[PDB]
C-alpha cells in the first residue's frame, strides 16, 4: 500500500551526479589509455555488467584503480560514463562505432541495443 | 505522488 | 543532440537497491536509538540535506558511524531509508507521524510536503 | 529511447 514520488529516481541521479562533477565522494579512477575518470562504484555496478563484476570481486573490490584495455576508446568511455550519470547518450555518427564497442565491452545492453538499431537504420 |  | 534511456534512473535506483540488501559496498552504518542500518553516503547523500550536509564536511565525510538524534524512531527512518532506495513511501496512520518528524530531521522536502497534505485531509 |  506505498505511495509512490515519480521523479525520486531522476532526482537521486540528477544528486549523484552532481556529487561527480564536484569530485565528492568517488573512490575510483577508470583509466582509459592516457585518460582518467573518477567515478563512484556503486554507480558504475548500477550502469554496467562489467563494474558489477569488478567491484562483487572480493580482490578487485577494494582497487582505487581500474584500467581498461587497451583497445578501449577514452572519448566513447566518456559518453558512456555521461550517460550512467544522466540517461542522455551523445550517440553521433562520428562516435557511434566507439560507443557501440566500449558499451559491449562495459555490459551495459540498453545502449548496445540502441546502437544497433541506429547503425541498422543508415 | 502516485498510486504504483 | 542526446537521447535518452526512459527506464535508466529507476533501473539504477532499483540495482542500488539490490547491493543494499546484499551488504555489498555499503560504507555507513546509521545508529537510531538500538538499531542499526547499513547504507551508502552517496545515496543518503542524494536523498536528504541532512546526510548530504554531514558527508561533505571534511571530518564526518570520513565516519563510519553516525547517530541520529536520540528523538528519532527507528522504524520512521526504517521507512524513510526504503523511500529512498525505491522511491515507495510506505506512509500510514500510523506512522505518519514518526515518517514525517523523522523527513524533516532529514531534510527530505518532498517526503514532508505529502505527509503534511495526508495529515490535513484527515 | 525517446528525444528528451
Ligand atoms: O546491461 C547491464 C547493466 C547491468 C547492471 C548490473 N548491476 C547490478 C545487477 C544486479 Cl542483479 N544487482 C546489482 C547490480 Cl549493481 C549488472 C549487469 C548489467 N548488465
Ligand atoms: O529535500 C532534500 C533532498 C536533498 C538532497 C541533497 N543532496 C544534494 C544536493 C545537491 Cl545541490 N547536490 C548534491 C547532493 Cl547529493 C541536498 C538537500 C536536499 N533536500
Ligand atoms: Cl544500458
Ligand atoms: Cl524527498
Amino acid at each position: 500500500s506505498c505511495i509512490q514520488f515519480t521523479r525520486h529516481a531522476s532526482d537521486v541521479l540528477l544528486n549523484l551526479n552532481r556529487l561527480r562533477s564536484r569530485d565528492i565522494l568517488t573512490d575510483v579512477v577508470i583509466v582509459v589509455s592516457r585518460e582518467q575518470f573518477r567515478a563512484h562504484k556503486t554507480v558504475l555496478m548500477a550502469c554496467s555488467g562489467l563494474f558489477y563484476s569488478i567491484f562483487t570481486d572480493q580482490l578487485k573490490c577494494n582497487l582505487s584503480v581500474i584500467n581498461l584495455d587497451p583497445e578501449i576508446n577514452p572519448e566513447g568511455f566518456c559518453i558512456l560514463l555521461d550517460f550512467m550519470y544522466t540517461s542522455r547518450l551523445n550517440l553521433r555518427e562520428g562516435n557511434i562505432m566507439a560507443v557501440m564497442a566500449t558499451a559491449m565491452y562495459l555490459q551495459m545492453e540498453h545502449v548496445v541495443d540502441t546502437c544497433r538499431k541506429f547503425i541498422k537504420a543508415s | 505522488w502516485v498510486i504504483p
